[PDB]
């Protein structure tokens, strides 16, 4: 919910710096990812409604124990709000931030063998919307810069024409590029249209609307932080600053 | 059967898919307008004792005041235009310029980014294929004017099939000696020097006697929608310049003698309708590059 | 019909008078004209205004 | 003996004899002036964020106020300009436009209508005839640059007679290899690459040695009186548009690649002095068509 | 071995050495600026039905008021401009205009007089030499687009060496059929239709198969520094007028079809850089000549 | 009479403002060799039996 609310590149990377990896990993068993299932949608149909479960749903799924599953759990958390079930990763890796895993070699995780095409296909890039594809491409660029695979990232964009048009423009080592970026990455937000307490047909759409309706409740909740009215009560370390720089950028 | 085709029509490379939105099209139009004023302001200052008109024009274009000991390069607008030209030519070229810089530079002038309010005529001759029987030789030479030299060493007359595509509007055929040409499965008319043909009519059959060589000269006219500010003379010189400074040097791309050949070759691809829209924006950008670089050589 | 002297009312504004077509000028074009004295020597019809 | 001639010089069709009077020539000049105002007003309206300058220019041209829910064809002037273009090309084309309408449209501007106050240079190469003896082959290809390939199969040197007409001012001859050329009853000079010739001097003889074929490239220049407003770039573009739009589609006519070929072909025919006077008026009308159609595509 | 070379590159004649100083350069720039105003006033007078705009422009240009029953030649500026064009072409042409007359005429308008501010692109393709084995025959035709026809009558494949000089920036080679081309001491690639080459890289080798003749079309782009007011369309028109008016005809001078051929040939001769500098001043003088002569046909 | 009736209301006589889609199938010719039978039936939906 909090990760889906971020609407700018600066906010997204700032959230990932303060968020540990354990938030990406889920400890609920879930179900196997790719299955043709029948779900109940009584608002629309009397018969059961066919659908296919996927990894970018908002509900936890079972994940492979390899490094591929860990990266695929991080991206699903960013684009869908929930991760997958990969237990016994370890204290050392789980305490690191999401940005450290994606960008830093000191974590101890080796990810240079990853194939962006296979990861995108397993995440069902075809079913993703524009904001979801932009968020995943941000994760790919950070991984490419960590492994020195910038050339491979560009070629993968050349093969996929729709991905090249929406590819965010920022150098993963320079903070000046992040501040200038004006891409809108928000998935949930205050809706200008009429939003009703009604169900959706597919699993992805229904789960997304739950976060959208939950965010509205979160926005008016006491947990939400109102910068306009309570800026002085925020701690100085985590207070918003114009000259905000990620470490090493 | 032997197949002969025009050289420039072979394997058009994919063009870039970036900077084709309405915001980016406005920036290209703005750059063309500000480049035109840079040329005019330099000439006015040359014919006067004051440099104020050139200082004002360069300051708006480059966002910096000119200095005596520093090279006048054009500033951020020059860098943005140079990189944007690179992206249009090839899909393999990266998209370096941020959208924020493009939007900010587009706010310097007030021009619509419309790219379809006018039209232009391009003179390349699209000979897609010429099919000839055995014991005959066919040679195709030239792009602006296509000369086909054909010889018949066989016993009898031979029928040659000419395919001019479906994009060109009018093709004018001229021969060294009178010859016979007709559409497929149609009676053949009397021999005459000149033929006006619509390429949509179909493949054309030419009767080739065994006596002497017959050379057919082809000229074609095709109409492509362009912005009103389009000027063919400035685009062609801008095309030649951008190739010289290496703006088109990128792996796995084709090279063309003129912008006329480039736009016609891409039009004849499978997705030619989608490709010409990007090439038109490239032409206007090449027009701005010509004027800007002539005023500020580096 | 009404017995007026030199009646300024026509049943419909004629397209042709004495076998000759009547000139039709829009008001916007008539505003920018420079030879009205010559133009008024032969009748014209004005439209495109109230 | 064999005879070879330029293809575009063969059988020029008669041109129209209507709309050549002083009042008609003023209408063409008015149309060109007002059409150029349309293009400039369109570019002025884009920078000013208003459509008023284009509206006033269109109202002057079309004698009608633009409407959002009506097509901008161009008004009565556009229809009259299209019909006069048809009449000029062929004597068989009807003269639909009445004289009263022409005079009314000529009152919009105060142009003189003179068609002889300037000059233009035309680059079509006239080769009336090439006389070759037996056992030699001669081929002519091209109009703006004529390449003549002559091959000698016999055992002795052959003399080829060149006739460039009496109209062209200068002709420049360049050979693939050095060759000998001289006039009638004149000594042969040493072989050299380039010859400058005056077509009025007389028939020329080229010594053709036995062996590899010799190719001669011919370039010519001709001076024709044109109006001051004449612009060859716009005229050539308007010629292609008129041909594609079908304005020249009429029985018993000969088609050409360019307006340069059309005007030279008529000038080399009999009574061609009177023909070029009508062709020049057609060229100015084609200039108005190109400017009007680019501002108001249909 | 057989050697083939382009025709227009053969034997460039020496250019003149007068009227190249700073004051003389200012005179040509002033003449160009005043000639542009002469042709603008002529158009304005026609559209305004008043001779006042033309009278003012002619008086400044010619130093006398226009009078009826007089020729309206152009005054002392016309004579000086005509004579300096003669001197630039050949070193044998005498220099007639005194420096006092040049300096007085240069004071009419304020101009920079610098001929190296901007650049222009010239499209003449230089083929300095083509070296071929005994069995093969090579012919070169054309200057703007050069077509090289090669035929192999030997037993095996042959290697043809192409030398494009060192001045040209980019050369594009297109063939009727795919051919093999590579630089010296470089592996030969697969057959392609088109190549993009840098003449500075070195001699290029073409593999010529035995089967059928191969025609290679060559296009080139060359950058020469010119003043900002340079306009290639006006210069080319002025060059043809200069030849027709017979001010280039002197003893021992080569003749060219276009100003492009003239300037490129001088570039490839000895002391080419110094020769090209003089030819640039001739180009601007020819631009002024074309505008003034079209305004005042004499 | 036409001009008088046309003056009753003011409406643009433009007939090129918009477009309509027509569903007739223009089978100009179907060429068949010997020993084959071809029949064409229908205009909205053309049924060709070979």
């Amino acid at each position: 919910m909090d990760v889906l609310s971020k609407g700018s590149l600066k906010e997204l990377l700032a959230h990932l710096e303060k968020t540990p990896l354990e938030e990406a990993i889920s400890y609920r068993i879930g179900t196997v990812p790719y299955q043709n299932v029948l779900i109940s949608r009584n608002e629309y149909y009397n018969q059961l409604y066919p659908d296919t479960t996927s990894l970018i749903d908002g509900v936890s799924r079972e994940g492979q124990r390899n490094v591929n599953g860990l990266i695929m759990s991080i991206i699903s958390y960013v684009v869908s709000g929930s991760g997958h079930y990969i237990p016994n990763i370890g204290f050392m890796l789980l305490r690191r931030s999401i940005l450290d895993i994606l960008t830093k070699h000191d974590t101890g995780l080796v990810t240079n063998n990853l194939n962006y095409g296979i990861i995108a296909r397993n995440l069902t890039v075809s079913k993703m919307n524009c904001e979801q594809r932009k968020r995943m491409l941000i994760c790919f660029k950070l991984l490419a810069y960590k492994d020195g695979n910038q050339n491979d990232y560009e070629i993968y964009l050349n093969q996929n024409i729709p991905l090249k048009q929406i590819a965010p423009n920022f150098i993963p080592g320079d903070m000046r590029t992040v501040i200038h970026n004006q891409d809108q990455l928000a998935i949930v937000g205050i809706p200008a249209y009429r939003l009703t307490q009604s169900t959706e047909l597919s699993i992805r759409d229904d789960n997304a609307k739950s976060y959208k309706l939950g965010y509205v409740d979160w926005y008016n909740s006491n947990s939400f932080l109102r910068e306009r009215s309570e800026f002085n009560l925020i701690r100085l370390k985590d207070r918003d600053t114009k000259y905000g720089k990620l470490n090493g950028w | 059967a032997n197949r002969a085709t025009s050289a420039f029509l072979d394997n058009p490379h994919p063009v870039g898919v970036n900077y084709v939105d309405e915001g980016s099209r406005q920036f290209v139009a703005v750059a063309e307008l500000l480049a035109s004023k840079l040329i005019d302001s330099s000439r006015e200052s040359d014919e006067s004792n004051s440099d104020v008109p050139f200082v004002q024009a360069y300051s708006k274009f480059a966002d910096d005041n000119p200095r005596h000991l520093r090279v006048k390069t054009g500033g951020k607008m020059a860098n943005a235009l140079t990189n944007v030209i690179r992206s249009y030519y090839s899909i393999n070229a990266p998209a370096i310029v941020p959208q924020v810089e493009i939007d900010r530079l587009a706010s310097k002038a007030t021009v619509s980014g419309d790219m379809y309010n006018s039209y232009a005529i391009f003179n390349s001759v699209p000979i897609v294929e010429v099919l000839s029987p055995a014991r005959t030789t066919v040679s195709i030479v030239g792009s602006d004017r296509a000369d086909v030299t054909m010889l018949n060493t066989g016993a009898g007359a031979a029928n040659i099939t000419f395919n001019f595509g479906q994009i060109a509007e009018t093709v004018i055929l001229k021969g060294s000696v009178p010859f016979q040409l007709a559409r497929l499965n149609q009676p053949m008319p009397a021999a005459r020097f000149t033929y006006k043909l619509r390429p949509l009519d179909g493949p054309f059959i030419v009767v080739l006697p065994v006596g002497n060589p017959l050379v057919i000269s082809a000229t074609a006219a095709t109409r492509i929608q362009v912005p009103l500010a389009f000027n063919k003379a400035l685009v062609e010189s801008g095309f030649q310049t951008a190739m010289n400074d290496g703006l088109f040097d990128i792996q796995n791309v084709n090279y063309y003698s003129s912008f006329d050949e480039f736009i016609i070759s891409q039009y004849h691809a499978q997705d030619g309708i989608n490709r010409v829209s990007t090439c038109v924006i490239l032409g206007l950008a090449l027009q701005a590059y010509d004027q800007m670089r002539r005023a500020l050589p580096v | 019909r009404f017995g007026f002297r030199d009646s300024p009312f026509c049943t419909s504004l004629p397209r042709t008078i004495m076998g000759n077509d009547v000139r039709r000028i829009s008001y916007n074009v008539f505003s920018m004209m420079e030879d009205i004295d010559d133009v008024i020597s032969e009748g014209f019809i004005l439209y495109d205004a109230y």
